[PDB]
């Protein structure tokens, strides 16, 4: 392929920052794109740039083109969760509508919340219709924390990040149910615990 | 003595297309470009002139990706402009550079064998001959600065450069002589007459009947043919009924004395 | 379009029994795709070289086909076939 | 932003005949198709300078239209569990006159599911899972669940939905479903989403939540053969009141 980026995909702390690279081989050059695509929707263009032009600069995002080296980067400035999704390279060989595109497979990024105040907690919650159908909800827990989803036995939910954005407060959480016997002790036996969490009795 | 590169390109069906090049110098075939090699190939030991290795393997990049470059654009215009295959276009552009004075240079090309466009100035230009949906051609052309530039510093600064190379590499060739061959014959009934020069170089030459110290004119010159030697041959004829004439022959090689013939 | 001016020549006047040059020079013709085959008593040489393709400042292509033949009192002459040429031509050679 | 898609999901057999519509309000002259494997890149399908012109771009049994500038329909004759993919659109202010090549503008992107029978399409059950009484004393701030399952496809747009209006924040939702019985390629999904507010809230018993899935399925038109209900594009909800 044409072009290739790298890395191939990073996870970040948000506030801190992250720099996307980008290597083609396409000739000739006529100019460089940076795509963000968020989860499903479509790839958003964040900034052009053509040879003549070194830095072009979106918000917090700077993309810096190198035409010798035949290479770009991407930097992201105090990342937000909203920066999550993957970041598509883009690249040009002619400077009119004459011209071909060629795609990288893109770069994977994943932005996790920085929890100063950790509060890891495994609770129960009952149907407001049925009896009595719970289902166990673990949340407030360290970004450091790991929780995968594969089991057809019991079932839990990946990680994720709900942020309240009146209270400027952001929490993890994640899902458990089964629908046969189950405890909520059990669910979450499974992925590292904060030995520090509190329980339902 | 004029440096003429040649481009020609067949587009058979969106398929298939061949684009081969070659490089003149005055009458002298310099290069070859072949659409199955990469390399150009010199024909001439003074080919690459003064330029280096490296001078050299940059410029033969420049014109890879040209190749490709423009071929596909053509597919492309084919599409955009609705125009049909098979098509034909061909390219002549180079310079001739004067001792005197500065050089000037040319970039044309024909579509279909009829001129269409050319680089002059800073820019390119629709020829008198390409109708009015062509102007869209070069709105497209035009808005593309890197090549334009490139074009210029080709015709202005490089083609010139890579003359004055050839022209010093090549000296002693350029002016070597050769004596032709003469003879007359009979030939095909009207009773016209034939006067054959074979076997000569450079190319300029004087052929003609008369039957005085006084020529005529009515004298026929054919067309000059080139052999594999890059030498020439020369059919000269006229028509008449009046016997006794002859044939006479200017040119540099036989030095200060021409030749005539009887009959 | 433009349409092939065939002209069949040697190299040297043809001394039958001296080795010599037989070529055949195609011009003024468009497109560029072209047949060309020399001919020995209506026989295709499989043995003949040829020029680059060219044009002229009219931008008809102009191309030159070659080989050594020894001349004999053996018909020779130079097959065409374009574009605009509805069956094949042959031109055949004056000594 | 200015660049429309429709349908954005479409479950449909094979051989049907299909068209995804897409419009654009700019005035831009280039348009593309792309399409988009999972996790691959963007795959160019078929492009436009203007109206009349449609160009090939990958050979795809697809073919695209352009009688007009402000409309780009791609058709698909005869449909096949190859075409399944997520199909994009796109139009460049790319052309006329500008110190730069126009940016591209891409639509909502529309994932289509080609299946050889429709038999294994259900729509979802929901539920909503009322906040633990210990983690309200806690941290005083409460968690309500929404758990939709049983689904298939995976065309669904889960939306929580307090008093009336919409929410988004407090809201966290599965980046994807999972599947109910992963050693089957075709297995019905779960979907999890979670809101929190404060304990004030939740505990304010005229407080209304609703947490609805908007199943897209078959369509009246589509023939269902079977005993159960027929699994057509439907709204499935669930409601909790808060109380003390
Ligand atoms: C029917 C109408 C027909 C009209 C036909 C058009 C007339 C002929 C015009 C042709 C122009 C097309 C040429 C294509 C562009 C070629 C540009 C070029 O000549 O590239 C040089 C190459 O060597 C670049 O190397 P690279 O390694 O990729 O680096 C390039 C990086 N920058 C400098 C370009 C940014
Ligand atoms: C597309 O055209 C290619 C070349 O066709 C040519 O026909 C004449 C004009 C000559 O140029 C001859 O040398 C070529 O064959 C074909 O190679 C190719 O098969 C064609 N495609 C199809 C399927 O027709
Ligand atoms: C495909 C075009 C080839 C034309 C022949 C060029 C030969 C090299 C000449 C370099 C002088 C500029
Ligand atoms: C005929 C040669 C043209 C080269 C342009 C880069």
């Amino acid at each position: 392929n044409q072009v290739e980026q790298s890395p191939q995909s990073l996870i970040i702390l948000e506030g801190k920052n992250c720099t996307l690279q980008c290597n083609y081989t396409v000739s000739p050059f006529s100019n460089l794109r940076w795509y963000k695509q968020d989860t499903g929707r479509g790839p958003v263009s964040l900034t052009i740039m053509t040879f003549s032009e070194n830095t072009k600069s979106n918000g917090r995002y700077t993309a810096t083109l190198d035409a010798d080296t035949k290479q770009s980067s991407l930097h992201i400035t105090a990342s937000q969760l909203s920066d999550s999704a993957s970041y598509i390279c883009v690249v040009s060989d002619r400077g009119s509508t004459l011209g071909r595109l060629y795609f990288g497979r893109g770069t994977q990024l994943t932005v996790w919340p920085d929890i100063q105040n950790p509060d890891p907690a495994v609770y129960q919650l009952r149907d407001s219709k049925s009896s009595d159908k719970s289902v166990c909800l673990f949340t407030d827990f360290d970004s450091q924390t790991n929780v995968s989803q594969k089991d057809s036995d019991v079932y839990i939910t990946d990680k994720c990040v709900l942020d309240m954005r009146s209270m400027d407060f952001k929490s993890n959480s994640a899902v458990a149910w089964s629908n046969k016997d189950f405890a909520c002790a059990n669910a979450f036996n499974n992925s590292i615990i904060p030995e520090d969490t509190f329980f339902p009795s | 003595f004029p440096l003429r590169c040649l481009q020609i390109s067949s587009f058979a069906n969106s398929s298939w297309t061949r684009t081969d090049g070659l490089a003149w110098l005055g009458e002298l075939q310099t290069h070859s470009w072949s659409q199955d090699s990469d390399t150009v190939r010199s024909l001439k030991p003074w080919s690459q002139g003064t330029f280096s290795d490296q001078q050299w393997e940059t410029l033969q990049h420049i014109f890879r990706v040209y190749r490709s470059s423009f071929t596909r654009d053509v597919k492309e215009f084919a599409k955009m402009l609705r125009l049909s295959y098979p098509l034909e276009l061909q390219v002549s552009a180079g310079c001739e550079v004067h001792p005197g004075q500065a050089s000037n240079n040319f970039f044309h090309v024909a579509f279909q064998g009829k001129d269409i466009l050319s680089f002059q100035g800073t820019s390119w230009e629709p020829t008198q001959e390409a109708p009015l949906w062509v102007n869209l051609a070069i709105q497209v052309l035009n808005q593309d600065k890197w090549t334009r530039e490139t074009v210029q510093w080709l015709l202005q600064g490089t083609c010139p450069q890579f003359v004055s190379g050839l022209l010093e590499s090549g000296k002693s060739e350029l002016k070597k002589q050769v004596k032709p061959k003469a003879w007359l014959s009979r030939g095909p009934s009207p009773l016209l007459l034939v006067c054959h020069v074979s076997g000569f170089y450079p190319k300029p030459v004087w052929v003609k009947w008369m039957r005085g110290e006084q020529e005529q004119q009515g004298t026929q010159p054919g067309d000059i043919l080139p052999n594999a030697d890059e030498t020439w041959y020369l059919r000269a004829t006229l028509d008449v009924v009046a016997a006794g004439l002859s044939c006479r022959v200017k040119h540099s090689s036989l030095e200060g004395q021409d030749i005539v013939l009887y009959w | 379009q433009r349409t092939p001016k065939i002209q069949v020549y040697s190299r040297h006047p043809a001394e039958n029994g001296k080795s010599n040059f037989l070529n055949c020079y195609v011009s003024g013709f468009h497109p560029s795709d072209i047949e060309v085959d020399l001919l020995k008593n209506g026989e295709r040489i499989e043995k003949v070289e040829h020029s680059d393709l060219s044009f002229s400042k009219d931008w008809s292509f102009y191309l030159l086909y070659y080989t050594e033949f020894t001349p004999t009192e053996d018909e020779y002459a130079c097959r065409v076939n374009h574009v605009t040429l509805s069956q094949p031509k042959i031109v055949k050679w004056d000594r | 932003a200015d660049i429309y898609q429709t349908p954005r999901y479409l479950v449909i057999g094979t051989g049907k005949k299909i068209t995804l519509e897409c419009s654009q309000t700019m005035g831009h002259d280039k348009m593309y198709w792309y399409q988009q494997d999972p996790g691959m890149e963007l795959h160019l399908i078929h492009y436009s300078y203007g109206v009349n012109s449609t160009e090939k771009g990958l050979s795809s049994e697809s073919t695209v239209s352009r009688i007009r500038t402000e409309h780009f329909p791609l058709t698909l004759e005869s449909a096949r569990p190859s075409h399944t993919s997520q199909y994009l659109c796109a139009s460049s202010e790319e052309g006329a006159l500008k110190e730069s090549v126009g940016t591209q503008y891409f639509g909502p992107g529309t994932r289509l599911l080609v299946l050889e029978d429709l038999k294994n399409v259900f729509p979802p059950e929901v539920a909503v899972f009322e906040p633990s009484e210990a983690e309200i004393s806690h941290t005083q701030k409460a968690t309500l669940v929404c758990l939709a399952t049983g689904f298939y496809p995976d065309h669904v747009e889960l939306s929580w939905w307090v008093n009336g209006k919409e929410v988004h924040s407090g809201v966290c939702t599965d980046p994807q479903p999972l599947k109910e019985q992963p050693a089957l390629n075709d297995s019905r999904y779960a979907l999890s989403s979670r809101l929190r507010v404060s304990a004030t809230f939740w505990q304010n018993p005229r407080n209304h939540f609703r947490c609805q899935v908007q199943f897209y399925g078959l369509s009246e038109n589509d023939e269902w053969t079977q005993d159960r209900a027929k699994p057509v594009t439907q709204i499935v909800s669930a409601e909790a009141w808060g109380r003390a």
